[PDB]
RNA sequence: GUGGUGGCGAUAGCGAGAAGGAUACACCUGUUCCCAUGCCGAACACAGAAGUUAAGCUUCUUAGCGCCGAUUGUAGUGAAGGGUUUCCCUUUGUGAGAGUAGGACGUCGCCACG
RNA sequence: GCGGUCGCCUCCUAAAAGGUAACGGAGGCGCCCAAAGGUUCCCUCAGAAUGGUUGGAAAUCAUUCGAAGAGUGUAAAGGCAGAAGGGAGCUUGACUGCGAGACCUACAAGUCGAGCAGGGACGAAAGUCGGGCUUAGUGAUCCGGUGGUUCCGCAUGGAAGGGCCAUCGCUCAACGGAUAAAAGCUACCCUGGGGAUAACAGGCUUAUCUCCCCCAAGAGUCCACAUCGACGGGGAGGUUUGGCACCUCGAUGUCGGCUCGUCGCAUCCUGGGGCUGUAGUCGGUCCCAAGGGUUGGGCUGUUCGCCCAUUAAAGCGGCACGCG
RNA sequence: UGAUGGAGGUAGAGCACUGUUUGGACUAGGGGCCCAUCUCGGGUUACCGAAUUCAGAUAAACUCCGAAUGCCAUUCAUUUAUAUCCGGGAGUCAGACUGCGAGUGAUAAGAUCCGUAGUCGAAAGGGAAACAGCCCAGACCACCAGCUAAGGUCCCAAAAUA
């Protein structure tokens, strides 16, 4: 996953205060795998964790994703002092703070669900809980 | 009426705000006491400062 | 490269409401109308508010969703 | 091409004012009328 | 009642529907006249009063949209403190945005004809 | 050092006044316009749908829908549909002398300005006009050129030559401009300073590096986990490649070798043990274990490495890459 | 310090604009298959699918909104005692760390660069074992007097084996 175009090559790291402003909630899936922690996540973890969950299920049921990775970060190359500008682009995160529902799935039965949202987790960065749709 | 402030804490390492309502009340060393009014401004300059005062009728 | 950039201009309200001025007194720097002239108030060659006569300032809604600066003297 | 030029009273021989113009926009003198402080009216100012 | 003319944040709006021209306003009849169209009397200008509320316009119904919007809670946050300190928590004061209860199909003047 | 930058304008950083740095993130300027200025009058956009010769997605035309999604010379921000956007007529205020008072500001400068007078443009009048929607489009002084001038004129009259006013000559762009005029080598070097500032070692950091793990798609005939384990995740260590510049530049000697060792254990051998895809002999992996031992040469300054020949084994590291 | 009035778009939030973006509905349209080819019209992949719409996110250089604070001001109020202006004499232009808000860095550095407050600098004393910058607190002096702050009270070691 990586957006198709920006308006900027170059972004600020940002600060990550507080729960997320939204997609606390499930929306389209039965269940739901919920960040605990606030925490950058980046697009191979997303694809890591995506596979996983779509392996395990089978192609059976839908998988949403509903954190993308809009942010990119830089960096410097081993043996270059500080200095002489930003970094080249070198990645994309998506910036997920605690509450957020990373993942839905539906289609599903109950105990297939929590087995894959798990190998997901594992996957990811921050902890975790299932939520299930309300 | 009136009001006893007694001030109880060091104003140093205090922001300068602080300090100039504490002199403005017109208090001096520690455990420094005065009487002024109860008036709006005063219990003002009261709460501002009042984690460095005790405050008595 | 990056690494340029113009001097600050300064503006904003240089008088605040309710303040007595004198008559030319600068009371707002702009760039376009952000807020417009009202009463005895002019609008300079750079959309700079200026008090025409002496008097006290005060800043208004023109209307929804404008402002104004008058000048109003006693 | 825009170039400087001075506006000279024809009355006084007067260069009273600075301008400029675009020559190929503007092949001719210039010509404008303009107040010359010295004789204190307007008069036809052509360019030199 | 209508026509002019203004003040007030659209709570004055928009959409939909209905009624009226007595006067008034309009459409409306014309281009000889002043005047005019980068062509057109469509418009602007002028002259004039056969017809019509059809439209505009006025009045009225409507909460569909737009608009206004309390309270409660929450986010943030000044101040004072704490923790396991990229963050988080407590006391105190302040307090949105959002979402809603609701408000509202305007009101305050002056003139002229009725 | 190389590269980049040097003045000016706009935005973000900038923490809701203003201001605010970095070799922070983005762009622009060194002009253009005789109308693209002034004024009076007039007008309202972009797109979409439907219909329509050439004609096509899209040329021009018509209706409707359309609040700005267009345009505003030129970057961006702010602003503008009572227009600052667009069109027409007339014009030259893109005026002269100024200017109460303000903003900005170390200075020099910079910005805004009602209003007074002179003489005008437009308009019936009100009234507007001292350029352009606003903010860049620029350069001190000295020196010199051109024009004007009721100023001065070394005994006097002239003159020569100055002054004053107006204006021209800057990629003085290192843009507050050293001079009218200027590139290099030094290991033959020298002096005054600095740990304000690099190279060695130390310190902080741990991206990288080494090691240890989590999840388990898989490989392993079957069988994730004997063994290996992708995509991903998390740590420890402070031996690597690095980052910082905190001690040392009135001196902390730098590789390798030799002599002497000592310590850590993430164990090379020996000892104990579990699992095995362990028949036995061999092994693989993991657990405990640092008591002792852990080589002699060829090549290269070498460390490293390759090779020869051995050994139970030919461990990995720290100690200023131990030890001048 | 309070009361009152203001200017401003940050935190937060929001999608009304602009970017980034997920899924669903529908679909202009585009893809190869055959019939028909004058390549003319289909009928097809739950083929790819703009626009629209529904639902859901996201933003330093997005905003329909929008704080707390700070800021400007008032012939205002209470308390306080400094503010200007003129002149003589300077020194300073290497700053450090801590807390909070940002950038650079790797959301590393006792790193670097700003904003803001404090301390050190130029500050002795008590606490943090020792420990410029942290916590408490500002030494004119004498005392073999007393009350407290941070931090403490079993022994070193003052005070609870409360
Ligand atoms: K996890
Ligand atoms: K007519
Ligand atoms: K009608
Ligand atoms: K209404
Ligand atoms: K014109
Ligand atoms: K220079
Ligand atoms: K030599
Ligand atoms: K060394
Ligand atoms: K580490
Ligand atoms: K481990
Ligand atoms: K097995
Ligand atoms: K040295
Ligand atoms: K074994
Ligand atoms: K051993
Ligand atoms: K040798
Ligand atoms: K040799
Ligand atoms: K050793
Ligand atoms: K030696
Ligand atoms: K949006
Ligand atoms: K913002
Ligand atoms: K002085
Ligand atoms: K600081
Ligand atoms: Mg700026
Ligand atoms: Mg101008
Ligand atoms: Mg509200
Ligand atoms: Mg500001
Ligand atoms: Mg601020
Ligand atoms: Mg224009
Ligand atoms: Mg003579
Ligand atoms: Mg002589
Ligand atoms: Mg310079
Ligand atoms: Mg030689
Ligand atoms: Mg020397
Ligand atoms: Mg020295
Ligand atoms: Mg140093
Ligand atoms: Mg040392
Ligand atoms: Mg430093
Ligand atoms: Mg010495
Ligand atoms: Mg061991
Ligand atoms: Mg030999
Ligand atoms: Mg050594
Ligand atoms: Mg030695
Ligand atoms: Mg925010
Ligand atoms: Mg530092
Ligand atoms: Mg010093
Ligand atoms: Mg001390
Ligand atoms: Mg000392
Ligand atoms: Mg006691
Ligand atoms: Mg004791
Ligand atoms: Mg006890
Ligand atoms: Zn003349």
């Amino acid at each position: 996953l990586v957006p198709k175009r920006v308006k900027h090559r170059r972004e600020f790291r940002g600060k990550m205060r507080g729960e997320a402003k939204g997609g606390k909630e499930v929306a389209f899936g039965e269940w739901g795998l919920q960040a605990t922690e606030s925490h950058w996540i980046t697009n191979r973890q997303i694809e890591a964790a995506r596979i996983a969950m779509t392996r395990y299920m089978k192609r059976g049921g839908k998988v949403w994703i509903k954190i993308f990775p809009h942010k990119s970060y830089t960096s410097k190359a081993i043996g270059v002092r500080m200095g002489k500008g930003k970094g080249a682009p070198e990645g994309w995160v998506s910036p997920v703070k605690r509450g957020k529902i990373m993942f839905e799935i539906a289609g599903v039965p109950e105990e297939v669900a929590r087995e894959a949202l798990r190998l997901a987790s594992h996957k990811l960065p921050v902890k975790t809980k299932i939520v299930k749709r309300e | 009426a009136e009001l006893k402030i007694t001030l109880k804490r060091s104003v140093i390492g205090r922001p300068q705000n602080q300090r100039a309502t504490v002199k403005a009340l017109g208090l001096g060393k520690v455990n420094s006491t005065v009487t002024k009014p109860a008036n709006e401004a005063i219990k003002g300059m009261v709460n501002t400062i009042s984690h460095l005062v005790d405050v008595e009728e | 490269s990056n690494g340029r950039d113009s001097e600050s201009k300064r503006l904003g309200a240089k008088s605040a409401d309710g303040q007595t001025v004198t008559g030319g007194s600068i009371l707002y720097r702009q760039r376009g109308t952000k807020i417009y002239p009202g009463v005895n108030v002019g609008i300079g060659g750079d959309d700079t508010l200026f008090a025409k006569v002496d008097g006290v300032v005060r800043f208004e809604r023109k209307g929804r969703d404008k402002k104004q600066v008058s000048v109003y003297p006693v | 091409m825009r170039v400087n030029i001075t506006l000279e009273c024809t009355s006084c021989k007067e260069r009273n004012y600075l301008t400029n113009k675009n020559k190929r926009n503007n092949p001719d003198r210039l010509e404008k009328q303009k107040y010359c402080p010295r004789e204190r009216k307007v008069t036809l100012h052509r360019e030199t």
